[PDB]
């Protein structure tokens, strides 16, 4: 029966807020006393179970957005904006201070909007990338965090600025439509290894539309790639390796198994150039484990009219390519493994490298939770020996 | 100092004082944080900001005549400012962890920052994080969670103990969850901390106000004894019956931190001479001998029972505390020199060098003298010297 009593009284709360708003200002007793009820209410409601989120969104919008919005369209207030968006970052604290709070990614992603309004050349504006940052560190399927960090941060390359618009598109709740990325691809770029990624990214997202012509168009992506690596004198691919994973993988998530699998095919090609060239930046190799991870865990999958996983459905030559590609990659694993043996429990947070992308160059550490996971796999094309004189650390399998 | 904090300063002493003009100076101080903050803790700028906003926070709850929704405004609005200084702290500088159990809004994870500038000295970054958990535990105290608070409160006096205002604040807390006892055992602490929070005397004495005229002969819990019987040794009065009480008190407070330290602190400044002084000193002696000899036969009979030494640290301290005043000790060397030999050699012949305290004695400068950390050799060293002064 409380039940009732709880949600009639947010319900009212909200409806309240909505309607005094337009009248009143932003540093009314009326509204902030409304905020404070309503934020009451709405612990007790995050303390069920359920998704929640549109309640949030609720209050978020109608006491907080709203009468900032209003605030801005005011030529009578004599305090600086800043103050205002702290004071309601102080108030949205309360949230994520509680203990057992469901949701705080949402909040930490709304004080990331409150950072964000702030005007530029105030320093408090920094914290804005942090926040979101956070977010995505609590919950990577918050896709808006990775859209909006795509848009604020500075330091970064068009690889890391695909990349995090790719994840915003990959997230389980994605940042409206993707319209914004496609019109980031319809802008042209000033090198030609980043052309050449913005290239294969609309060829991968591309729908089945002109199904010759996209075969074509992906032979010469592939022969002008193949090109680009050869004649380049050598500088790190990792990023736009990375960039080409994540929009293959949303390729998957977005149309089907054949769709992704063009891409596989060519990725899978690049990556066997790159290491017959036998160049081998430090970076390359992580980014390498974790492709040879989805592409098993995507092949792993059945099919969607069942009765057979997708690894069956492969040509020979196709079987041939990736066995191919799995060796070499095991062999640069065994070859920088040599006296470095295995950490057990690594528990390292994948948050840096899913924002930033393969810069850093990896430690023990790291390369032990990817290779881990590369084994934990329902088929895995490698499996560590059980006892090793020296080297072999992991050996093929299920080829 | 180069030319850039130089002309950060001027333009930071051109700001104007006041209830409405300090937003500027808080942001300003921040900037100033970002540009250095090696040099910014180093002139304490963490004070200054706290300073500004306490004002502020002030300033804004007389003006109102304490008008509630006013107060809850500066004091989120205070949250916010406080937070965004740890984070952009955070942000710039490469923080050392200090414990996971921190609060991760003024936080946040490593795995969310670029390029850091490595911290150079390390006492800087611990006196500031202390000090902003501090301010949060005040901010949250403010707001009334008192929970919060003492987390707050409690981590910050992990990473410095050294600053007795924490152990104030926390004395604040005790007090106000109608602990008496921990609220005078704080109180001690923050008198006499490294840094030394004279204030604390003050609420040291309102407690013993309360206590000191009670009616002894009546029936009550042991701890509030213990609280009147502190009390009536602190004001120069005459403890009732003595004997019977003084013995139960001392019987209890061997075991107890929270009446020996506090008992350090009275003796302390009372150590002098008066025809009063000389009967309160007295009554100290008795509990004191009293804890003495309690305390070392239950270390004897834990050396009889093989109980290994690292289970019993706190126990060890307890005693090294009683260590502090030998003069207090004098007149019962003899009967207590079997057992402390037996100790002695207990502690002589084993566990290593090192007793864990983690009541963070050492940074307690009431009537020392010992050298910390306690040494497993140094403690029976200690013991020796008392028995041997004979």
């Amino acid at each position: 029966q409380k039940s009732d009593e709880v949600t009639e009284k947010f319900k009212r709360y909200c409806n309240q807020l909505e309607k005094y708003g337009q009248t009143e200002n932003v540093h009314s007793p009326v509204m902030a006393m409304l905020r404070r009820k309503g934020r009451k209410q709405l612990i007790e409601i995050m303390k069920r179970d359920g998704d929640c989120t549109s309640s949030i969104n609720k209050l978020w919008i109608v006491g907080y957005y709203h009468p900032f919005q209003f605030f801005i369209r005011d030529k009578e207030k004599n305090m600086a904006i800043a103050v205002l968006l702290t004071m309601f970052c102080g108030e949205l604290q309360e949230m994520l201070s509680l203990p057992d709070d469901k949701y705080p990614a949402l909040w930490n992603m709304y004080i990331g909007d409150f950072h964000r309004y702030m005007p530029d050349e105030e320093i408090q504006k920094c914290l804005a990338v942090g926040y979101y940052s956070r977010a995505i560190d609590l919950d990577p399927n918050q896709g808006r965090a990775f859209h909006v960090l795509a848009g604020l941060r500075a330091d970064l390359n068009v690889a890391q600025k695909l990349r995090l618009m790719i994840l915003g598109q990959l997230a389980d709740a994605p940042y409206k439509k993707g319209t914004e990325l496609l019109e980031y691809l319809k802008f042209p770029q000033k090198e030609s290894t980043d052309k050449l990624m913005v290239d294969f990214v609309i060829w991968a997202l591309n729908e089945k539309s002109k199904r010759m012509d996209y075969q074509m168009t992906g032979i010469k992506i592939v022969n002008e790639f193949k090109a680009e690596i050869e004649q380049k004198l050598e500088f790190d691919w990792s990023l736009i390796m990375s960039t080409c994973r994540l929009a293959s993988k949303l390729a998957m998530k977005k149309f089907g198994f054949q769709q992704f699998y063009n891409c596989f095919d060519t990725i899978s090609t690049l990556y066997i150039t790159i290491y017959s060239r036998t160049i081998s930046s430090k970076c390359l190799l992580a980014e390498a484990i974790s492709w040879i991870s989805d592409s098993a865990e995507i092949l792993g999958h059945l099919d969607e009219q069942k009765n057979e996983p997708h690894f069956q459905k492969l040509s020979v030559f196709a079987k041939t390519k990736w066995n191919e590609l799995n060796d070499l990659v095991m062999n640069h694993i065994n070859s920088v493994f040599t006296s470095m043996s295995l950490t057990i429990n690594p528990s390292i947070s994948m948050t840096s490298f899913l924002l930033n992308g393969p810069i850093s160059e990896p430690n023990v550490e790291f390369l032990s939770q990817l290779i881990n996971y590369l084994v934990s796999v329902e088929f895995p094309p490698m499996e560590i020996i059980h006892d090793r004189e020296e080297s072999g650390p992991l050996l093929r399998r299920i080829n | 100092m180069s030319d850039e904090w130089e002309q950060l300063t001027v333009e930071l002493r051109k700001i104007p004082r006041g209830t409405e003009a300090a937003p500027q100076y808080l942001r300003h101080l921040m900037k100033m944080f970002v540009a250095d903050f090696e040099t910014a803790v180093s002139k304490r700028f963490d004070v200054k900001f706290w300073n500004k906003l306490k004002s502020m926070m002030d300033e804004i709850t007389k003006a109102m005549e304490n008008d509630r929704l006013v107060n809850h405004n500066v004091q989120n609005l205070a949250i916010g400012f406080l937070t965004d200084l740890s984070l952009l702290v955070h942000y710039h500088y490469e923080i050392p962890n200090y414990g996971n159990d921190i609060s991760k809004q003024l936080t946040w994870t490593p795995d969310v920052f670029l390029n850091r500038k490595p911290i150079k000295s390390k006492k800087n970054s611990r006196v500031f994080m202390a000090y902003v958990l501090l301010r949060m535990g005040d901010l949250m105290r403010y707001k009334e969670n008192y929970p919060k608070a003492q987390e707050y409160y409690e981590q910050s006096c992990r990473i410095n103990p050294a600053d007795g205002a924490v152990w104030n604040q926390l004395g604040l807390i005790s007090s106000l969850g109608a602990k008496n006892l921990e609220s005078v055992y704080f109180h001690t602490r923050a008198l006499h901390a490294t840094m030394e929070f004279p204030t604390a005397s003050g609420g040291l004495t309102n407690i013993f106000k309360n206590f000191a005229n009670r009616d002894i002969s009546r029936p009550m819990p042991i701890k509030d004894l213990y609280l009147s019987c502190l009390g009536r040794i602190h004001f120069l009065l005459e403890i009732e019956d003595s004997s019977v009480h003084l013995q139960k008190i001392g019987e209890e407070a061997a075991t107890s931190k929270e009446m020996i330290v506090p008992l350090m602190s009275v003796y302390k400044h009372l150590e002098d001479g008066t025809e009063l002084e000389q009967r309160a000193v007295e009554y100290v002696k008795t509990i004191w001998c009293t804890a003495y000899r309690s305390l070392l036969k239950t270390l004897d009979d834990y050396k009889e029972e093989s109980k290994k030494l690292a289970d019993v640290p706190h126990l060890l301290h307890i005693l090294a505390l009683l260590l502090c005043a030998p003069k207090l000790l004098r007149g019962i060397e003899d009967q207590t020199e079997d057992e402390v030999t037996s100790i002695c050699e207990w502690l002589l012949c084993a566990c290593d060098e090192k007793i864990k305290d983690s009541d963070a004695f050492g940074y307690f400068h009431c009537l020392q003298r010992i050298q910390y950390p306690l040494t497993r050799t140094q403690l029976a060293q200690k013991l020796v010297e008392i028995e041997d002064e004979d």
